[PDB]
RNA sequence: UUUUGUAUAAUGGGUCAGCGACUUAUAUUCUGUAGCAAGGUUAACCGAAUAGGGGAGCCGAAGGGAAACCGAGUCUUAACU
RNA sequence: AGGACCGAACCGACUAAUGUUGAAAAAUUAGCGGAUGACUUGUGGCUGGGGGUGAAAGGCCAAUCAAACCGGGAGAUAGCU
RNA sequence: UGUAACGGGGCUAAACCAUGCACCGAAGCUGCGGCAGCGACGCUUAUGCGUUGUUGGGUAGGGGAGCGUUCUGUAAGCCUG
RNA sequence: GUUUAUUAAAAACACAGCACUGUGCAAACACGAAAGUGGACGUAUACGGUGUGACGCCUGCCCGGUGCCGGAAGGUUAAU
RNA sequence: AAUUCCUUGUCGGGUAAGUUCCGACCUGCACGAAUGGCGUAAUGAUGGCCAGGCUGUCUCCACCCGAGACUCAGUGAAAUUGAACUCGCUGUGAAGAUGCAGUGUACCCGCGGCAAGACGGAAAGACCCCGUGAACCUUUACUAUAGCUUGACACUGAACA
RNA sequence: CUUUAAUGUUUGAUGUUCUAACGUUGACCCGUAAUCCGGGUUGCGGACAGUGUCUGGUGGGUAGUUUGACUGGGGCGGUCUCCUCCUAAAGAGUAACGGAGGAGCACGAAGGUUGGCUAAUCCUGGUCGGACAUCAGGAGGUUAGUGCAAUGGCAUAAGCCAGCUUGACUGCGAGCGUGACGGCGCGAGCAGGUGCGAAAGCAGGUCAUAGUGAUCCGGUGGUUCUGAAUGGAAGGGCCAUC
């Protein structure tokens, strides 16, 4: 039968033009008042999944 | 009372040594106080990190009446 | 422990706010500070309100 | 995705976004597609008939991809700046 | 066989003969190989039945953005050196 | 008269030896307790498994009962050997 | 438990220190013959061969090349009273 | 008297006796989705549950905790 | 003390000598009144202690009668078993050796006996720990639930104050 | 209308009776040579009891499960994240139930800037005044101070005061450090706007290093996003925050 998407992964990663994955930074959900504005600024933009983690993400998203 | 504790090591120390060519912005030494002071084309960050303000070669010197240590950067 | 989170609100129409903390015992009055409002892109007076 | 018990990467990180139902009935057209339709007139219908866009597509954009070497009359389609320059260079026509 | 390490006084086998354990289906990706190539391929089904018909679909030649949307760009920001 | 006394049958099972690949998957020999009683025994009946029954030992319920036996879920699961 | 604190016999050096030259001694090194992996280049590449340096212990494990068994085609062929 | 049929027969279980406590009878209690039944063709000198354990001499103090019994004013409090 | 750790408590009695026994003391680690206290004749294949008789229980074993064991004839198993040409000692060594080193000793093969060794046989240690195993049991652990109980509505109406 | 009483009404509140739903495990009749059942008569009760749905309480009676790891075996004790020092072998890192301590905050000034200033300790003198308060001189020279542990810094002070103040700014970021990762850190410079200074300039919090909690779900505000026929709306996204 068809492989099943790990559906929670599919709500956190998106495949980019050269085959990597973009994702949202952790730590910008709450407990924000104490966090420097600088630090939070740099968590806003999306980031790329690291080399160590691509195997894991790709395993979870066979149809990405 | 009981012992058994310590903290994570902070990896302080010299990152670029004498003669090394660096791009501007590169951290040259992480330190807790100013063991080393910022010289020409070198800046001091809030945790006393010394960094390059210009592309060039790292240069350690001893200067002034207190025989203090300074890191500067020479154009190459 | 006693230090409470408050928000400083822009006195312009905008609903922009900064967030900070306060010792409400020792400092019972309203914290009020000029700060930069990124929506009208100017410095304006900001006034404490509840988080 | 299992990592031994550690909060795994796909839970560590936050969810983002929503899905646009509109994107799915919106297609892109290449310049190389404009000659492949019988009649030199490019509509939603024409493109469907020539099998270039899906049957349920309700909006389409001609983009600067490939080339167009024949006069074409595009119609009821959005056209990119580049594509408009390319379509018109080859004697073509764009209209709402 | 298991172990850092077994002649080990650790495990297993009295001996022989026959049997006895990485398969199969469907998805998916990579390598090798073959076909065709900005295209490749059809599925159910029809059938003249391993042909031929069937291009419904699917993957690919376009990305960026949460999205609207713009598009060889796009997003970020009032705007980017 | 008596859940009276001694003592065979009958019911039981305190001690020891033997036996322990037994004559026997619980016995045999020598001794032992009850023996008109809350006694003992034949035939048939009723109670059924989280259920029975239990003068209560988790005892017994067809030779292993802190949850019988058979068939099924069934190739349960086994990060162990 | 039995010499049992040179492995033994035995040694007054066959012990110890010093100098020296000889010899024994390994699957190390050389010599002769041979196979293969990787290179390189040749007489001359349809791709193996021929020269030529070098390499060739190995568990878990990865890679490469093969043998043999049963069945289908080749096969109404080929072998076989 | 009973008991661990098959390593324990005993000081263990039971026992007559004692106490507490429920139960007005379509009883309480128990087996049953129910119907039906046991209790009992009994009826408080009866029936159930709990503890103690012939008999003799006896059985003192504690109601804060936990359990149970009784209470209605006040607070709090469900569906609606 | 079926209860006492210290403990063989201390004192007395019994014995030549008594960590048990009986009697007493009270310093009750940690008795006590129906979780019953303290007594109690009788009963008891019940626990502890003493004495008479009795004796192979013992000093210390002897003789004897029978069933086996032994021999012949007939029938004819078993557990176990990697392969055996299957000695001692001291040492070495996965650290307790028939098998290794050194050395001693030993012609080849049975039968009756003995159990020091083959870490002998038998049962994938029951102790101990581990597994995000199993079960049954407890409770003011968690979550539910039968049962019991509360009230609203339904079956459920009328008259009169 | 000022007000008051009483006959007429809706809904309750409460009560007293009634009979007709319903109960009868009282007597009788028939089906019927029947201690079941049904119909009928009669007596006793009676809108109660009981049952259905909903609901609060009770509920080891039953059920399904949980009840951590590290550990010189386990258990008891202790410990589990973070900061500082030593062990640590002169770059980084480096273990033990090794040796010592600390954090889970504070501060609208204890932040920014301009301008200024300089400790500890001892000797001598001095009302009350003492070993030690405040005053003067001298020695001393940072041994002081740093909101707090330790270590490294600190005089150009980073230590101490005052004036003006909100840079404890918003968008970004060349280039680096440190991480398996999630992440965490340092950063000149660019745009907008601001404070202080005559100016050069300084300021994106605090001498630095602890002072912390991923994701999910949900709340609040904002919004040129989305909006299941269409216009809205709900819900979702995005930004801020809890
Ligand atoms: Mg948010
Ligand atoms: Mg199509
Ligand atoms: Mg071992
Ligand atoms: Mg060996
Ligand atoms: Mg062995
Ligand atoms: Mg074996
Ligand atoms: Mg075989
Ligand atoms: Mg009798
Ligand atoms: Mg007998
Ligand atoms: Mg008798
Ligand atoms: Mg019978
Ligand atoms: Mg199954
Ligand atoms: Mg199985
Ligand atoms: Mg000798
Ligand atoms: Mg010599
Ligand atoms: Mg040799
Ligand atoms: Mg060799
Ligand atoms: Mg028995
Ligand atoms: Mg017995
Ligand atoms: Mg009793
Ligand atoms: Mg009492
Ligand atoms: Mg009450
Ligand atoms: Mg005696
Ligand atoms: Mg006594
Ligand atoms: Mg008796
Ligand atoms: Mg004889
Ligand atoms: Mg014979
Ligand atoms: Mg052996
Ligand atoms: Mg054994
Ligand atoms: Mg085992
Ligand atoms: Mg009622
Ligand atoms: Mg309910
Ligand atoms: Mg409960
Ligand atoms: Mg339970
Ligand atoms: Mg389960
Ligand atoms: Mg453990
Ligand atoms: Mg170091
Ligand atoms: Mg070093
Ligand atoms: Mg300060
Ligand atoms: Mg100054
Ligand atoms: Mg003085
Ligand atoms: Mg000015
Ligand atoms: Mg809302
Ligand atoms: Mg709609
Ligand atoms: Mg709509």
């Amino acid at each position: 039968p068809k492989i099943k998407t790990v559906r929670g992964a599919a709500k956190r990663f998106k495949k980019t033009g050269k085959g990597g994955f973009k994702h949202k930074h952790a730590n910008l959900r709450h407990i924000l008042t104490k966090k420097a504005t600088k630090r939070k600024r740099h968590l806003r933009p999306k980031a790329m999944v690291s080399k160590g983690d691509l195997g894991l993400v790709i395993a979870c998203l066979p149809y990405a | 009372t009981r012992n058994g504790r310590d903290s994570e090591a902070k990896r302080l120390g010299v990152k670029r040594f004498g003669g090394e060519s660096v791009l501007a912005g590169s951290i040259i030494v992480r330190q807790r106080g100013t063991k080393f002071h910022a010289g020409a084309n070198v800046g001091c960050g809030r945790d006393h990190t010394l960094f390059a303000k210009a592309d060039g070669k790292v240069k350690f010197e001893v200067k002034g009446p207190k025989n203090r240590k300074f890191i500067s950067i020479e154009a190459e | 422990g006693i230090r409470e989170k408050i928000k400083l609100v822009s006195s312009a129409g905008t609903g922009h706010f900064y967030t900070t903390t306060k010792n409400k015992r020792t400092k019972p009055e309203k914290l009020e500070l000029k700060k930069f409002d990124p929506v009208v892109r100017q410095h304006v007076i900001y006034k404490e309100a509840k988080i | 995705g299992f990592e031994g018990g550690q909060m795994p990467l796909y839970r560590r990180l936050p969810k983002f976004g929503f899905t646009s139902r509109k994107a799915a009935i919106t297609a892109e057209i290449r310049l190389s597609d404009l000659a492949k339709v019988e009649g030199g007139v490019v509509d939603l219908n024409t493109l469907k008939a020539a099998n270039i866009i899906g049957i349920q597509i309700e909006f389409a954009k001609v983009i600067l991809a490939g080339e167009v070497t024949t006069p074409v009359t595009v119609r009821g389609l959005r056209v990119t700046k580049g594509a408009r320059a390319a379509i018109e260079a080859a004697g073509g026509k764009i209209e709402e």
